DNA sequence: GGCACAGGTTCAGAGCAGGCGTTCCGTTC
DNA sequence: GAACGGAACGCCTGCTCTGAACCTGTGCC
């Protein structure tokens, strides 16, 4: 029930006032789950990329966080080859940081924040978290080539 | 084996009283035969066994003879007095053995002593209780025993 | 060698990831415990947390021994300075919460905790227990398993307390010799008082205890000194415990007065003059409560023909 | 107020009247004693008075042996042959029961800790003075109800408390080295004065023997059977834990104490008359 | 009915007992008017012997009585009960009562009857003690009924002084090869709303059974949870899975083992139901450092088979979290943590292996082989 | 000889404390 | 060095302590 009352403000609020570089609409394939587009963070290798995410709303939402993956392939320390996201506000307390004081927008903002600022202390990809840190340009080259084959048009 | 003896009733036949008194005296002579081995076999583990099983056998005699004895006393007095004076002769050797675990200030022995002495003095005053139940409490004499070593000395 | 006092917590955080033996953890924790005196109050809680994620893989007795002796000492400081609360109580609450959350993941510590806090012989309890350790126990009450043991523990702890007292008055002899050591009477009362800073894990066990006492040693003897007086003095505590949880805790005093008349009414198989004189001082302070609790008062009139003259009269 | 001058001159006056006058009314005699005890307990520990009373009992009722001359009227005048026997016997014993409970909780608390030295000294002074009390009643020829059986049961407790004192000095002497001369003197005094007079008195009552529902008769005698065995048990564990002290403090306190007196029964030729 | 109700103001003192007899005459003669008669008899002036008689003359026809009237009936029985007429009425009461027989209005007044019995037995220890002493004296028969169970749970839920005595009696009863499945099936399939009242006491008793030895006791501690979870609402389901996760994170191996088997049972039972609370099954991954590889193989198996229920592949959320924490634990240096990962990885590989799923196991086994080379 | 206080005695029953059962460690050949 | 006999902590039960009532002895008119 609560899913409807959150999603109502959220769908409406993501059509009327979504965050900068970000959109979220009720999916045309999937008229239950949400499609987002996060446009590649400025002065990151993701520049000129449009990154599609599926946001799965759980049933007991807003008591559980949203369930988000990068559907556009992304070369990133906190994102693996299947789009899985290392995010605190994607999990519940104490491992995570979701709570009802948040919403789909605040997390999708925190997603464009993580695209620009990969965290090397939560590596899903040790090769990319190491490359990001120790050969920044090779990470930025590979992620920008990534952005040209997969996040381009 | 001795703890599996049941004491009877006064209503039970004199045959079953005498067969159990016979079976008790068989155990009291087997006990004196086993106790008399101590003098020639003095060691740590054999003393630990007899201090221990001395009192554990005294207790079988307290629970499953002394009820049979208050029933079968006015009929089978001589049998029972013989059975008890047979136990008295190795009673005295357990009191002397208690002497040895004291003088040899031997801790492994002296553990089962306080209970040995108490369990033995239970059997003394249980005989007084038997004479009370047979209406002759005026017949219970008591008197001290000479402090021997195991063999039979007067250790002074 | 002496440890950097600002970064003792931080050096203790490195030991967490490296493996130690029993003597290694003993040494690291006993230096970190030597460091408790020479620091400010409010960095103690996360440091206690850092001690305990180590202590779970070795020495746990030492952790509790130390925390408890230390805060006993500091609580003594507050009392003799009174003869500095509004930081102390907050940090204490947080530390009690940390060790309860740790007992929630290692029940063994629970058991080693209770073993440490045993009365046993009547002398050990008089240096084991404190207004803090009581605080600790009545908080542990929250977890289903140890409710029973803890409450019995405190309960007998309590009676001992009175046997100690009575004995010591009667004779001249013992008074000379013994210096009058804190009775668990006065210690628990101070616990109730210092739940005002609103440690509300505590209170359920306090209500629980105060009633248990009023249950166990009611006058059924009356429908000497030894069977009468230390069994007046158990509920006369019970009474003061529940009187103060009612006069301090505003949230509770609905279930308190519910449970009082629960026992006053349909009973009158075992007497309840002590309960009536509790009820009296409950309602006389603040009758205003009684207007939320009329439900029970309507179903008290229900049975106001089968209750005898004196229950009803009062 | 227990230390008020008027309290103390009250206690003095009560003591004086108890020490001067006879009065052959029973509960009256009992009462001026009960008063005097309740006055004395709040002023100092009551062992000096108990020893004085045990010595008057020893003087009045005689002795086990049938050949000791004793008479000590001088201590308390409200003590008679008529009075003292089921009267001031009970009173003096009950006051010891308490005194011993006082000392045993003291010891219990001392053993907790591990302040100590004055604690043990006063314990030992109490125990030694009320040993002069227990010794003077144990010599005497006491009447044979619970008057004697309460003494027996309290002599069980006497030795239990000493067993515990012993076990505390085991915790000390293993670490350091001591058993100070007051404790060695105590264990010697328990051997010389008390322990052999135990065996003289046990035998005196046991041998001493002067319509009955069967079950109640058996319950009576099987109540009477326990206290002598548990006096043996109590002394045996005293002596036994003196062995453990002797070995692990390198002073054999078994030099002062004797080997265990052990008992064999008889049945006589009276069974043939009656049956 | 009104005349009846007004008879106490009307009648003079000579003519109480008279009326008494002829009212008992009316009682057998019409059922409908049981209630006001009773009320009347109790507001008369009579002799107590007569009241014993009529009370038996209640009890004999108590099958014939519509349920609505029972509460005040049985209230009357338990105010006419003495200390001495305790087991008598209670054994008779305990026999004649059915509570199979009565069954939408039925269920509501059954509940209200139980409220009224709660208030009775709540409210005199006389009943509680003797009630129990009357259920222990029914350890003879294997055939003691739904009421005896539900009634026990009740006295443990309400009455406090007796808690040890109930547990003692229940443990000496349950070991004896008495109370078993067949009883609990019927109890929890029929009286499930009476028991959803007493949710606390159920799960309190289940926890107290997990801490004993003797697989029979701990089997019952298991089953008590099982039936509460199967039957009760989503609130009480969350509270059930709560006590089991309390055992896993917290307890000693026995408790841990037990609870793991139980979660393993409940998920093959109802995948969909555990799906709701599957967040609390993932909440154990906080305290993987307090739990042994055996238990870890079983835990990763239970989570992995929950996820590889086919219908719940819409909720891949738990599956992807675990995939994640796997690559995280593998990517620790420390051998203790890499080991946890390896176990989970191979268990998960195995369950999902029973063409994209082939590529999934390929990738997972290749990456564990690569981290572990 | 008759009745009532006194104290003995007898039993219910609550609670305490120690000895056993399963398991580890000092001691003596 | 290794085989034997004693030390350690969770469970069950018998012993003790108590207190309550009844009853049988005995004290006085």
């Amino acid at each position: 029930m609560q899913r409807a009352s959150r999603l109502k403000r959220e769908l409406h609020m993501l059509a009327t006032e979504p965050p900068p570089g970000i959109t979220c609409w009720q999916d045309k394939d999937q008229m239950d789950d949400l499609r987002a587009q996060i446009l590649g963070g400025a002065n990151t290798p993701y520049e000129k990329g449009v990154f599609k995410l599926e946001v799965i709303i759980p049933e007991r939402y807003p008591f559980e966080p949203p369930q988000i993956r990068f559907l556009t392939p992304i070369y990133h320390p906190n994102i693996d080859s299947a789009g899985r996201i290392c995010l605190d506000v994607l999990k519940l307390p104490p491992k995570g940081a979701w709570r009802p004081s948040l919403n789909i927008a605040t997390v999708l903002t925190s997603i464009q924040l993580l695209m620009s600022e990969p965290n090397p202390d939560d590596p899903l990809m040790a090769d990319i978290s190491s490359e990001f840190k120790y050969n920044k340009p090779a990470f930025l080259k590979n992620a920008r080539q990534w952005t040209e084959k997969h996040a381009r048009q | 084996t001795v703890k599996k003896i049941e004491p009877g009733t006064a209503a039970d036949s004199q045959q079953i009283h005498e067969e159990k008194l016979l079976y008790w005296n068989m155990a009291v002579r087997d006990f004196s035969i086993l106790i008399n081995l101590i003098k020639v076999f003095d060691s740590h583990p054999v003393l630990h066994v007899c201090l221990k099983y001395g009192r554990l056998f005294v207790e079988a005699f307290l629970k499953q003879c002394m009820p049979l004895l208050d029933f079968s006393f006015r009929k089978h007095r001589e049998d029972v007095l013989s059975l008890l004076e047979t136990f008295q002769l190795d009673t005295r050797l357990l009191h002397h053995l208690c002497g040895h675990s004291k003088i040899h200030q031997d801790t492994r022995l002296t553990q089962h002593v306080p209970l040995l002495k108490k369990t033995l003095e239970l059997l003394v005053c249980r005989v007084k209780a038997m004479l009370t139940l047979n209406n002759c409490r005026e017949a219970f004499w008591l008197g001290n025993l000479k402090n021997r070593d195991l063999q039979g000395e007067e250790i002074k | 060698g002496r440890w950097d006092q600002q970064y003792v917590i931080q050096l203790t955080s490195m030991f967490k990831d490296v493996p130690l033996t029993a003597e290694e953890v003993e040494f690291v924790v006993e230096k970190a415990l030597s460091m408790f005196s020479k620091m400010n109050l409010q960095e103690i809680p996360p440091l206690v947390y850092q001690l305990l994620v180590l202590s779970s893989k070795g020495s746990r007795k030492s952790v509790l021994e130390g925390i408890i002796a230390f805060f006993s000492a500091l609580d003594k400081q507050h009392n003799e300075e009174q003869s500095p609360s509004g930081e102390l109580r907050h940090v204490e609450g947080t530390i009690i919460l940390h060790i309860v959350f740790a007992i929630k993941l290692d029940y063994e510590l629970g058991r080693e905790l209770v073993k440490h806090l045993k009365v046993g012989q009547q002398g050990d309890s008089n240096n084991n227990l404190s207004p803090f350790s009581i605080a600790l126990l009545l908080s542990v009450t929250r977890i289903q398993r140890f409710q029973d043991q803890v409450l019995d523990l405190l309960k007998t702890s309590v009676v001992k307390s009175f046997k100690d007292l009575q004995l010591l008055q009667g004779s001249k002899f013992l008074q000379n010799l013994v210096p009058h050591r804190s009775y668990v009477s006065t210690m628990i009362l101070e616990v109730v008082k210092n739940s005002v800073h609103s440690w509300d894990h505590v209170t359920q066990g306090l209500v629980e205890l105060g009633f248990i006492l009023m249950d166990s040693y009611g006058p059924k003897k009356v429908l000497p000194s030894l069977s009468r007086m230390p069994n007046q003095h158990a509920c006369k505590l019970g009474a003061n415990i529940l009187l103060e949880t009612f006069k301090i805790h505003e949230m509770i005093r609905q279930e308190i007065l519910e449970q009082v008349l629960n026992r006053v009414v349909t009973r009158a198989s075992s007497p309840i003059s002590h309960f009536l004189d509790l009820l009296s001082n409950i309602v006389m302070y603040a009758p205003l409560v009684l207007q939320s609790c009329s439900s029970k008062v309507t179903e008290a009139f229900d049975y106001l023909s089968f209750l005898p003259l004196q229950t009803v009269q009062r | 107020e227990p230390s008020s001058p008027q309290f103390v001159q009250m206690l003095s006056w009560t003591s004086k009247i108890c020490k001067e006058n006879s009065r052959e009314d029973a509960l009256f005699c009992k009462s001026l004693m009960n008063l005097l005890f309740s006055l004395h307990v709040s002023y100092k520990s009551p062992v000096i008075l108990l020893r004085d009373l045990s010595q008057d009992i020893h003087g009045h009722l005689g002795d086990i042996d049938q050949d000791v001359e004793v008479e000590k009227t001088n201590h308390f005048a409200i003590v008679n042959l008529r009075t003292a026997a089921p009267t001031v016997c009970l009173l003096v014993l009950s006051q010891a029961e308490k005194v011993l409970e006082e000392v045993d909780w003291l010891i219990t608390k001392l053993k907790g800790q591990v302040p100590n030295q004055p604690v043990e000294k006063a314990i030992i002074m109490q125990l030694g003075t009320l040993l002069t009390f227990f010794h003077e009643l144990v010599q005497t020829a006491l009447p044979s109800g619970s008057c004697v059986d309460t003494l027996l049961k309290d002599l069980c407790k006497m030795y239990t408390t000493l067993t515990a004192l012993v076990r505390y000095y085991l915790q000390v002497c293993q670490s350091s080295g001591g058993i100070p001369k007051n404790m060695e003197k105590l264990v010697k005094l328990s051997g010389s004065h008390l322990t052999p007079l135990c065996y003289s008195f046990i035998s005196y009552v046991q041998n001493k023997s002067k319509p009955a529902v069967v079950a109640t008769a058996m319950a009576r005698v099987l109540r009477e059977t326990k206290p002598i065995p548990n006096l043996i048990f109590a002394i045996e564990q005293y002596e036994k834990f003196l062995i453990h002290l002797s070995k692990k403090s390198k002073v054999s306190l078994m030099q002062h104490m004797k080997l265990s007196t052990s008992r064999d029964f008889k049945i006589k030729g009276n069974i043939l008359d009656m049956v | 009915h009104d005349i009846i109700t007004s008879l106490p103001e009307i009648l003079g003192d000579s003519q109480h007992a008279d009326v008494g007899k002829e009212l008992s005459d009316l009682l057998i003669e019409n059922t409908s008017l049981t209630v006001p008669i009773l009320d009347v008899l109790s507001s008369l002036r009579l002799d107590p012997n007569f009241l014993l008689k009529v009370r038996q003359l209640v009890m004999d026809k108590l099958s014939s009585i519509r349920l609505e009237d029972l509460p005040v009936i049985i209230k009357f029985i338990l105010h006419s009960v003495t200390a001495m007429d305790t087991l008598e009425v209670i054994s008779e009461l305990r026999e004649k009562l059915d509570l199979q027989h009565c069954v939408s209005s039925g269920q509501s007044c059954i509940i209200l009857l139980f409220d009224v019995i709660k208030s009775a037995i709540r409210y005199e220890k006389t009943i509680s003690e003797a009630w129990i002493k009357a259920i222990e004296n029914t350890a003879s028969v294997s055939e003691h009924k739904v009421f005896d169970l539900v009634m026990l749970f009740i006295i443990y839920s309400t009455n406090t002084q007796t808690k040890k005595y109930i547990d003692r009696v229940l443990r000496n009863k349950i070991r004896s090869g008495c109370i078993q499945e067949q009883l609990l099936q019927s109890t929890f399939s029929v009286h499930y709303l009476v028991l959803k009242d007493m949710c606390s006491s159920i799960l309190s008793l289940a926890q107290s059974l997990l801490h004993s030895l003797d697989q029979s006791i701990i089997s019952f501690g298991s089953l008590l949870y099982k039936y509460a979870f199967k039957f009760f609402d989503t609130y009480c389901q969350q509270e059930v899975v709560g006590a089991l996760v309390t055992h896993i994170c917290s307890g000693n191996e026995a408790e841990v083992d037990t609870a793991l088997d139980v979660l393993l049972e409940l998920v093959v039972l109802n995948p969909s139901a555990m799906m709701m609370n599957a967040v609390f099954v993932k909440g154990i991954l906080d305290y993987l450092d307090n739990i042994s590889p055996q238990q870890i193989r079983k835990l990763f198996y239970v989570l992995s088979t929950l996820a590889f229920s086919k219908q719940n592949e819409a909720s891949s959320h738990i599956q992807d979290d675990m995939h994640l924490v796997i690559r995280k634990q593998l990517s620790s240096t420390v051998f203790k943590y890499k080991l946890i990962g390896i176990i989970g990885a191979v268990t998960m590989a195995g369950i999902m292996a029973a063409d994209e799923q082939c590529t999934q196991v390929t990738s997972l086994l290749q990456l564990v082989h690569s981290c572990s080379e």
